[PDB]
DNA sequence: CAGGATGTATATATCTGACACGTGCCTGGAGACTAGGGAGTAATCCCCTTGGCGGTTAAAACGCGGGGGACAGCGCGTACGTGCGTTTAAGCGGTGCTAGAGCTGTCTACGACCAATTGAGCGGCCTCGGCACCGGGATTCTCCA
DNA sequence: TGGAGAATCCCGGTGCCGAGGCCGCTCAATTGGTCGTAGACAGCTCTAGCACCGCTTAAACGCACGTACGCGCTGTCCCCCGCGTTTTAACCGCCAAGGGGATTACTCCCTAGTCTCCAGGCACGTGTCAGATATATACATCCTG
């Protein structure tokens, strides 16, 4: 795959802000945003690949991202 | 034939929601975040007994480590009445 | 003359509607796509579940509401209501991200 | 049984085990299940009161991921027990700020 | 007329020398004594070491410092040079402690 | 001891605040940051005699200190 | 012995009986502790040599908490190892922000 | 006499320095600064190699998992450094 | 741009306490041996992930008018910085007293361990009702004359 | 201030799939003894913490003066929002392989446990030299003319 940050898209930005409670959103938002989505997708899949390929599988589980999120103090409920 | 006998805390809490609002349910997913909220306070706890027992060079897990790594994980009136709690159970059991 | 509302009602109207709503404000394909890519620079060929990629989702987002939620709050102390990449950078560096 | 022996809902004797078998001491006392099985259970109480409450709110009779959220953002003391906690499909609270209300 | 520095050129100069030394910034006799009295409302009759209260003078130190460095950056943020008690109250809600 | 908090004076308070890198102070500053000082001191303190009436202790060493200022991730390297 | 047999100037046998009596699992392989002591010895020399050449830049032959912090902090991995924490009696980065110098 | 026999870091934080610098020293309070982050980062490694043995439902902690908690842990390339000193150290060790 | 004033970096003496090294000793690490069980590896199964396809349709992209908000300039006053003189606790050293930390010894209750048993809990399945959705009216908020 | 219009809320009606309860079974929890070390407790010693006191002096405090910065106001323009139209790709339902996760069986090698010994490391002394400080001197910078 090649340049699939474009996929986060201007208006799911806009509606992630909206969650945020924004209600004027610069230009230049977005590739900053995409950026910042960047930098953490990065250390968290890292992280997740790195408990993935210890256990010899091939397969992400979704153990693997729980634990990699558990390990940036940014512990998730839902997916064991 | 059958998979595996995952262990884990639905039936428990089935029985304490069963108890608080007799009339109210749960869905599978609430389950789920209930079951790893109980998983997480329980490793919460249970690292900083152990953290407790290793400080004062003990190797015994009691009930007095248990009940101090809960005034020191819970906020306020939570380890107020959590450790009130425990020491009415631990005192009915030990009965 | 149609009628037209004023700029601001429409973006409270969303504040309101996605502050009350569940869902998941990223559409899924995309995301799947781009969790792919990013972990095509780890490991090649990997295999991703269909509950992994959803908890990635839900930790992205909320990451990225939790960041907005702070980006608002550094707009409004500048005595502004737009959000700049400025804000977005000091919210960043208040955590201790940067 | 041990857990009604306590008077408890949670598993005395499970969390034994996983005390036992978690690598957290060499020993292991027998009131600490009994304490951390009742410290649990009180902590799944509270939790579950609160979401019952914002679910009874929301004319609803079963919990949803945005009850317990609701339960746990609103409530202090969870707060700062659940802080840097992420809850799957929860939402947020709906929070406004005065600023951006018209004037 | 006498001499007579201008309003900030000394207090770039305190910064300079400030950041440049290692010492403890608080008094020894009063921070002992702000531990004791709070100490007092957990434990009556306490006790501390010489060194726990170095410690704690260490710590609480550095925090103020690591938090007057986020303050000073909401107040630039909003173009000031002044910090403010809302550049303080702005700096603890983003980091995530009220 | 009553109302030792005053004893955190304003020069030392600027005196932090120019570690800092702080220029200029405004004067409700001093008040605000006693009482963030009061706060920090509060948890810690409390964490650290938690640790000591746990060993059955009547002094507050220098290691309960650093431990309960290890469990809040403002970890301190120098005394044990 | 088995400092000398691996090449390490850090204890393998005291790391291995922090490893047995640390509570962290119920058998411990015989290659762990050799790992975990080069690892720490590894990231022992790489703080040691920036504290070193700290200190031989401000003209001193003796390491002192303020060459270990302006080691750490003048390096994004040590920084980003050490985010968290607090050395005593190192002092703050000199570092003043280009808004408060003058024209 | 003597009061008790403190297994510190010192001596072989010591022979490291007078290997990466043979003519500088090191204080007390520097020392017992090194002290506290030999054991730190010594139980976040252990804690995290720890976890994922129990992640696996395994009972040892061998080098694979040292291994991977130092890629877990270390940022950067103090993890690519870090795992070819600690293989070069065990490859040594083995022969 | 120029010179006075102020502060800070620099070079030399000198003095002290802390650090680097030496010494005894003891306890913890290394070596050797044995037993057993964890895990490595092979083999099989079947779940569930990936890929593809086609119709729906809702979201995304793009263009456009306009308004309101960001930003820059300007002015005013007040509050904070600088400095000087007076005051007040901090710091340091010296001493004394005793509480309690820390260490040792003894004993016993308590938890690990092992074997037998059974019922508590978990997977599977089955059913029905809470809820998601749809269509229609009712209230509520906003905006422009 | 009020009417039009758009939006959201509510209120009944239908379908559906997921919660909730039952059933069979198996494996983990319970119970009963037996043992052996952890820890509770008594006792004792010695460190170090608390309290006091005198003296020096550095920092805190309070006040005066002035400046420069915060804040409010105004103007401008341009950029982001609301909305309509066209396009695109998400999404959902369906289907088909097949990769690999998951489980079982079995063998064997690696690590726990025990015992014996000895040397590496730690506490304690000890000398000497690196840094702290005092003090004079030289350069850098700030400020007002």
């Amino acid at each position: 795959l090649r340049d699939n940050i474009q996929g986060i898209t201007k208006p799911a930005i806009r509606r992630l802000a909206r969650r945020g409670g924004v209600k004027r959103i610069s230009g230049l938002i977005y590739e900053e945003t995409r950026g910042v989505l960047k930098v953490f997708l990065e250390n968290v899949i890292r992280d997740a690949v790195t408990y993935t390929e210890h256990a010899k599988r091939k397969t992400v589980t979704a153990m693997d991202v729980v634990y990699a999120l558990k390990r940036q103090g940014r512990t998730l409920y839902g997916f064991g | 034939r059958r998979k595996t006998r995952k262990e884990s805390y639905a039936i428990y809490v089935y029985k304490v929601l069963k108890q608080v609002h007799p009339d109210t349910g749960i869905s599978s997913k609430a389950m789920s975040i209930m079951n790893s909220f109980v998983n997480d306070v329980f490793e919460r706890i249970a690292g900083e007994a152990s953290r407790l027992a290793h400080y004062n060079k003990r190797s015994t897990i009691t009930s007095r480590e248990i009940q101090t790594a809960v005034r020191l994980l819970l906020p306020g009136e939570l380890a107020k009445h959590a450790v009130s709690e425990g020491t009415k159970a631990v005192t009915k059991y030990t009965s | 003359k149609p009628h037209r509302y004023r700029p601001g009602t429409v973006a409270l109207r969303e504040i309101r509607r996605y502050q009350k709503s569940t869902e998941l404000l990223i559409r899924k394909l995309p995301f799947q796509r781009l969790v792919r890519e990013i972990a095509q620079d780890f490991k090649t060929d990997l295999r991703f579940q269909s509950s992994a990629v959803m908890a990635l989702q839900e930790a992205s987002e909320a990451y990225l509401v939790a960041l907005f939620e702070d980006t608002n709050l550094c707009a409004i102390h500048a005595k502004r209501v737009t959000i700049m990449p400025k804000d977005i950078q000091l919210a960043r560096r208040i955590r201790g991200e940067r | 049984g041990r857990s009604s022996r306590a008077g408890l809902q949670f598993p005395v004797g499970r969390v034994h085990r996983l005390l036992r078998k978690g690598n957290y001491a060499e020993r292991v006392g027998a009131g600490a299940p009994v304490y951390l099985a009742a410290v649990l259970e009180y902590l799944t109480a509270e939790i579950l009161e609160l979401a019952g409450n914002a679910a009874r709110d929301n004319k609803k009779t079963r919990i949803i991921p945005r009850h317990l959220q609701l339960a746990v953002r609103n409530d202090e003391e969870l707060n700062k027990l659940l802080g840097r906690v992420t809850i799957a499909q929860g939402g947020v609270l709906p929070n406004i700020q005065s600023v951006l209300l018209p004037k």
